[PDB]
């Protein structure tokens, strides 16, 4: 079989291998500097490590039968493979990660250098998950929890090397019964190592040389440790309100030019309500800039699952072109509509047709309030006057009033755009015009 | 004394702004500093009085002297006349808290005895303070100096503030009666510094607060010391992240670039050209493209900085001598600034020709000899040549002589495709270019 | 029969009213829980304030039963429809679940144990959506944001100290040196004391300063360590919200500044002599400090076309109706003439147009003063001023004008001027729906043309 | 000889120049302040101080000697590069740092630390040429925080001394006592001093005298504005090494917010979702015509014969054309990446483009089915005759057969307006174009209009 790095099982075994690469560093680095986690709990690190180690070659074994892309298409010969996996560094890193040392567990740290598998969990974690800055705090305080965890060990290696209670700096006495368990041990030099890397600092003041040394290189750590904490989260939080910093930026400009400019309080309301509008119904970004990234493809894949459905209803499109509808769609455009806002009143210029979507128009009669038809969803209006036919009754001249009654999400085809997209489909622009020409003999002409 | 202030161009205005800013820093230093410190004493009073009667003095000349004259701009057209001046700045609203500061309250040291507390309306000047640090802004080439320089000030004043509060408190709890207060040892300002460092910086290593206002001090002291150290935290990255920015863009393309050509395995030698243009860019313009700043700015100042910089090396070309202004102007707006590296061929013989160079900055070589290489003429910076090629149709003219560029030619490019939209609304320059096409060719 | 809308100025009145008790509950059901002298000596205030949260809370319920949506655009107002969407909502469940009778345990334990209204801080998303309507509503937004920043950690800090409390009474009071001191002595018995530092301490601890005492247990060593991360992740995030309030404070003055530091590089590299130099930079300052420096263009590029054309309305129809050629044309014509007006800036003494230039477009001014100069430099015959125009018969190309598209007079600015260009060109693409409009265009410039010199 | 500023052995000078810089800093304010580091290795500090000196004066000789450009060519004359050093300041610098000042006293070669700038220069030039940019800059903030750090044990050691030693609970304590009396402790206790003053921790011994008190408000003043500084430089770093990743981020989730409100299915969904974990999984996140925008003609032409070159003579109809209109073809093109199984081009479809296969395989299948009939690869190309256009087509600009994708395909496109915008300045070319199109279409299938 052949795994493939973009499924589910893929992601599936990174959490399974990423459980025993934070075992691995965790509780090896606790064992080897605190010798009775070693020495008690032997048959749990026996089974813990026999678990790690059994993940540790199924990992080289994944690795071995993990594909890759060239030419766009997945690789799945297991010899090419098992060459690739082998050319890289980290087929050197997996194989000195799994070496027999075990022939005091220091020897097994070798066990440590599996950590890009921890690092691949990390990074395809937060490109899956839907929290990514809830992801990116978690993996913040693991980070710096792992650190945390280090430096005690260290701080509790150090003080065994220097001798319990010799010092007011090292660790106390441990033949005393209150310093000698091994929560007590542990918990106290997490403590310590937190006062330490935290830059607080409230530990008794070391006394020896290498213990003025190794302080001034752990409150130098934990500055570094201080400024790196700081500067992520900070950029977290410019990355959780980017977007309405950038809309309230949109808004004040807006403002401002509306002060400046001398704009009436009526239609200066009118914006700030729209405004609220937008940022009520989450609709703050554009679709003309949101749908830009993506190629031509999915851009006109997308522009069918919206709108063919909606276009192929059109009374005009019903037997044209599949290549014409989707330029076509890819030709609309949508606007959205304040409530009382006139969409084309009567005798002016009709350049664009509008087709309804999730919302409700009303042919107004002259100026009123009362209304002579509601249109309704899926509808549409000015499928005529945009066609351009020779000898037309109306004369591109809308005769009718259309108000929206709420919020409108019109798609606009225009009479340039119908043009441009009617260039490369003659027969077609003559269809369309045969079509325009036999409703405009039907109802008036 | 000038009846009118530039205030733009006027540095005896930046000077006079700095005196009232050095007044009202006084005020606010040495307002709360007498008011709790006794530093204020009978033997000491006549020099408090006479620099508190020089910081009046200074208040007065600005709102009498000095701000009537300042020139502003009313619909559009600077005002001069000294009579608008007055009333401007009369019905302004710097008049209002110039005299809601000036207000003599002084007269109350009758009645109140002597008390720096009668003075502090005197801090309500801070909008000469404000204006003075504008002005330095706009004077100062890097300003991001003067916003370090004013953030240590703001917190040297905070510092101080609560160096105030805290001789306050020990003199209000008793000095010496608790751990906590000020014990009366040393130099009192000093010792009320240090702690109030240690305490707004949140340091600690103090002796611990005994009873409950001390207690409450010491809590809210601490918490506005959080927001005191991240507001100068959050002041240095602004400092930083604004000084790099457009070295931090130009690195961010310079990578992408890098990480396209890596991706498309292009030779050393291109991706060496590619680092040596984006080097050479860096150093002479310090940013990427001259033309995605220049589309920003309106037209009239694109005009303008078009002109001063091209426009008489193109009345000095004799192919647009009998063309018009205005066409000369658009051709102006549409030139295109290239960069060509050493050795770089703008013009190969035998190629074909498109485009008018405007050689700016740089130095080109036309070879033409026996072989190929020998230098026949060495064109200098604000040259023009090709200028032909943009009148030929089709294909046309052939470029005749290989053009080398000596060093880094800062080339300026007008193509024969935009000379011609340039050319379909100026009709009578271009019957006058099409005829001397036909008389030269 | 009554529907409140949610975008609306009640609905934000009673965000507030809600976002009251609340807040109140949070604060102040912690601290009644973990200090046990709150809840005793102020038992009728307690009651009142429970009263009014939970009368509050169905109040609360009642209104969000009430609250129309937007489908079609339009806002639902049956009472029905409306109480069977709010019945489909994890909201009703929260509501329902902060309103659950606990009050009959809460009278059986003797009104002592307020740990039975901790289902009562389920209503926090009214508290957030209060905070989201203030931080889109208000008009000091970063003032606003270090308010509720301040009361985000305020929240945790007495929580924190409730905490405290509570694993000190829990270990024994004064037993040891990390807990809080013996309750007996009447120094540390005052409530106010306890209550005050408990507060203290949690600040020290959760603000990463830890002037505290150091635990002697290992309980008391491992709630130490967590408030540490606690804390500095409490100090990361103030931190980086300070941070963000100033890098967007002068956002706009820093962008302003990265323009001004860009045109003072070009002008250094392109050698731009100095009077321009200072000219340009003046120009822009001017722009900076009257409140003008942003592009039209790029500001209104946000709206929609039917917003666009109504502030294109508002600014420049009353002033473009003015014009002498436009004074009996389409209204949909002179909508059209009034978006594809372009606006420009000029400097003192900067020329828009000289004798014998090209005519392409056709200037009105506003906000400004020019005047038509002589050939030689600055002699004023006509002060144009605001509301006048120009250049309105030379893009009209009437057909045998001696004239032709020339610019008759030199036009200078005197101070600062604020035109709108009407291109020939725009104006061109602007009559292709309206010949009879772009004759009788042709026609006026005709019959003015004859009048004056034809 | 001349030095070039932008070579490589300048680069080396400037390593070689700002390891004495970083020695006479560090080590003269410590021999300076600690009396003993002075008094014993005396021998080392003669032979240290001799090469320092010694790279001092080679290096005022290289400066007398490097280049720099005017009117874009390297100056090399010599003279006039003499002339050029001597109008600047850093020569007035160099020569003050090389005045002869020159046993206990080390305070009289305090000139030497005026050339801050050669080792300013080297950390510009290593972090413009290193390809770890935010890894050198944490490494420099580290040197510049480990120099302070250590000017100010030296400082603090200086005061001490200058007050007395043991005379205070502040001061550094008393020397004659064999403990404190070593040189590793005495420099080792400064630095350990200085770390928790500058870093604002204060866990050391609180000041007695007022002079003590002046200098722990001024240092704890300068740490906290220098870790401030130090601490908006790290944050800066961040937001510019994440903002990438943050402006992909933001796209992917506006195009998912848009996905979701107009209600788009979920297989498109999915699609969407997995073109862009495959674009950031492939770092293809950056566009190309966005990464070669700013670019001359020249650079991007280079590039662009250096990739679709060879691809772009095999074609049929451009075997033969001029190298300037395949400079322009190849500028011309566009690359579009499609996924798996996605259409490039149906049977019925519009023909105006031709696509040119890069790094990918695609497929020419039947209707009905997924039966390919011809495999194209890397290398190939197809729709060459609708981009041509010959008069007398019975195809009338539409594919014959369809082509779909196996899988992750670049093709780049050169569209018919594009061809016929190349081909303005090649009106020959143009002609034998259609010619060549004219013969396919006769040998395939074609009617005489
Ligand atoms: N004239 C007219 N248009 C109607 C009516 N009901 C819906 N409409 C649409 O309203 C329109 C307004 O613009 P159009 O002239 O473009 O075309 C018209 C029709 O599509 C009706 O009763 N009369
Ligand atoms: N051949 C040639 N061209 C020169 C010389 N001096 C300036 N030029 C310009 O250099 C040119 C390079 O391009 P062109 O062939 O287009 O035309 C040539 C001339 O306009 C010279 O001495 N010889
Ligand atoms: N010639 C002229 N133009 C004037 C005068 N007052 C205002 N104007 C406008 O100034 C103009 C400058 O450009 P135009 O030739 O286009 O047309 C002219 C008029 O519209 C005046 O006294 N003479
Ligand atoms: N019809 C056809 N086209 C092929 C074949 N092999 C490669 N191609 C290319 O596939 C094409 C698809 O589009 P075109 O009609 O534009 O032109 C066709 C050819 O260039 C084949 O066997 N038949
Ligand atoms: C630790 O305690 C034991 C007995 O309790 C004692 O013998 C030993 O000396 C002590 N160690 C130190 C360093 O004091
Ligand atoms: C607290 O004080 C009271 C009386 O002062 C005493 O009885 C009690 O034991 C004290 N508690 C502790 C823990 O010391
Ligand atoms: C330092 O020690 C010496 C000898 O131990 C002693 O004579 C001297 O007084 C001490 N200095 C101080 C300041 O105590």
């Amino acid at each position: 079989i052949v795994v493939d790095p973009s499924s589910n099982l893929y992601y599936r075994w990174l959490t399974a291998i990423a459980l025993p690469v934070f075992y691995n560093w965790y509780l090896l680095i606790c064992r080897a500097c605190f010798d009775e986690l070693q020495s008690e709990y032997l048959m749990l690190w026996l089974v813990l490590d026999y678990s790690a180690d059994v993940l540790y070659v199924l990992d080289v074994l994944v690795r071995a039968r993990t594909g890759f892309l060239e030419q766009g298409l997945m690789v799945s010969d297991t010899n090419r493979l098992w060459q690739h996996y082998k050319t890289t560094t980290q087929f050197k890193l997996d194989v000195l990660s799994l070496v027999p040392t075990d022939l005091y567990p220091e020897v097994r740290f070798n066990r440590l250098l599996k950590f890009s598998r921890l690092f691949e969990f990390f990074d395809r974690t937060e490109t899956r998950t839907n929290y990514p800055n809830m992801f990116r705090i978690g993996n913040l305080v693991l980070y710096i929890l792992i650190i945390i965890h280090w430096n005690a060990c260290i701080y509790f290696a150090i003080s065994k090397f220097i001798g319990f209670g010799t010092d007011s700096w090292v660790y106390p006495n441990i033949s005393i019964p209150e310093h000698g368990r091994l929560s007590r041990k542990y918990i106290y030099s997490l403590y310590w190592s937190t006062l330490t890397l935290t830059t607080i600092g409230e530990t008794p003041p070391p006394v020896k040389d290498e213990e003025y040394l190794f302080v001034v290189v752990d409150f130098l750590v934990g500055v570094l440790i201080f400024a790196t904490i700081v500067g992520n989260v900070g950029s977290m939080i410019s990355n959780m309100n980017a977007s309405r910093a950038e809309f309230q930026a949109k808004i004040d400009s807006i403002k401002q030019y509306m002060q400046f400019r001398k704009v009436t309080k009526d239609l200066e309301t009118r914006v700030i309500r729209w405004f609220d509008y937008l940022w009520a119904n989450k609709k703050t970004v554009d679709e003309k800039e949101v749908l830009k990234s993506l190629p031509d493809k999915l851009k006109a894949e997308i522009a069918i699952n919206v709108h063919l459905d909606t276009l192929k209803k059109v009374r005009i499109f019903q037997d044209c072109e599949a290549g014409l509808l989707v330029e076509l769609v890819l030709k609309l455009r949508p606007t959205v509509f304040s409530p009382g806002d006139y969409i084309c009143k009567k005798g002016d210029i009709g350049k664009e047709m509008y087709i309804i979507n999730e919302g409700k128009l009303a042919v107004v009669a002259d100026d009123g309030v009362t209304q002579f038809v509601v249109l309704s969803d899926g509808s549409y209006f000015g499928e005529i006057s945009i066609l351009n036919i020779k000898g037309s009754k109306s004369g591109n001249r809308r005769t009718a009033n259309i108000r929206s009654i709420g919020y409108s999400d019109l798609f606009c085809l225009s009479k340039d755009d119908l043009m441009e997209a009617l260039t490369e489909y003659p027969e077609a622009k003559k269809a369309l015009e045969e079509k325009g020409r036999q409703i405009l003999m039907k109802d008036n002409l | 004394l000038p009846n009118s202030i530039d205030s733009y161009t006027d540095r005896l205005y930046l000077l006079w702004l700095l005196l009232v800013t050095l007044a009202y820093n006084w005020n606010c230093c040495f307002i709360p500093l007498r008011l709790v410190f006794p530093y204020q004493t009978a033997d000491n009073i006549h020099y408090w009085l006479i620099a508190d009667i020089i910081c009046d003095i200074i208040y007065l000349y600005d709102m009498l002297f000095i701000q009537p004259r300042l020139q502003f701009v009313r619909g559009g057209d600077i005002i001069v006349d000294s009579n608008e001046l007055r009333k401007h700045y009369r019905t302004s609203t710097k008049f209002q808290l110039d005299v809601a500061s000036i207000i003599p309250f002084d007269i109350c040291y009758l009645f109140f005895g002597f008390n720096p507390m009668f003075r502090a309306n005197r801090m309500l000047k801070y909008t000469s303070f404000f204006e003075f640090n504008h002005h330095l802004e706009s004077i100062m080439d890097k300003a991001y100096i003067y916003r370090v320089i004013r953030t240590t000030g703001y917190l040297l004043f905070i510092l101080h503030i609560n160096a105030c509060v805290y001789y306050w408190a020990s003199n209000y709890e008793g000095i010496g009666t608790t751990r906590w207060v000020y014990d009366g040892e040393g130099n009192e300002y000093l010792r009320c510094y240090y702690w109030a460092v240690r305490t707004l910086i949140t340091i600690g290593g103090l002796p611990e607060p005994q009873t409950l206002f001390e207690i409450v001090f010491q809590l809210l002291n601490f918490f506005s010391g959080v927001f005191v150290f991240s507001s100068l935290i959050g002041q240095m990255r602004d400092v930083i992240g604004a000084a790099t920015a457009n070295q931090n863009y130009f690195r961010a393309c310079m990578d992408d670039t890098i990480a396209y050509m890596n991706n498309y395995s292009i030779p050393k030698l291109v991706q060496k050209r590619v680092r040596t243009w984006y080097e050479y860019t860096w150093d002479s313009q310090r940013m990427l493209d001259e033309s995605d700043l220049l589309k920003t700015l309106p037209t009239t100042v694109q005009l303008a900085l078009a002109i001063d910089v091209n426009f008489s090396i193109i009345s000095k070309v004799d192919l647009f001598k009998g063309c018009d202004t205005q066409m000369i102007y658009d051709m102006l707006l549409r030139l295109k600034s290239v960069l060509y590296l050493p050795g770089d061929f703008v013009c190969k013989k035998g190629e074909i020709g498109k485009e008018m160079y405007i050689i700016k900055h740089g130095e080109v070589q036309v070879l033409g000899g026996p072989d190929g290489t020998k230098v026949l003429v060495t064109l200098k910076a604000g040259s023009v040549f090709g200028e032909i090629s943009l009148l030929a149709a089709g294909g046309g003219n052939r470029r005749t002589a290989n053009v080398v560029a000596h060093g880094f030619a800062n080339l300026l490019t007008l193509d024969k495709k935009t000379l011609q939209e340039i050319l379909v609304h100026y009709p009578d320059s271009e019957r006058i270019l099409m005829k001397k096409a036909r008389v030269l060719l």
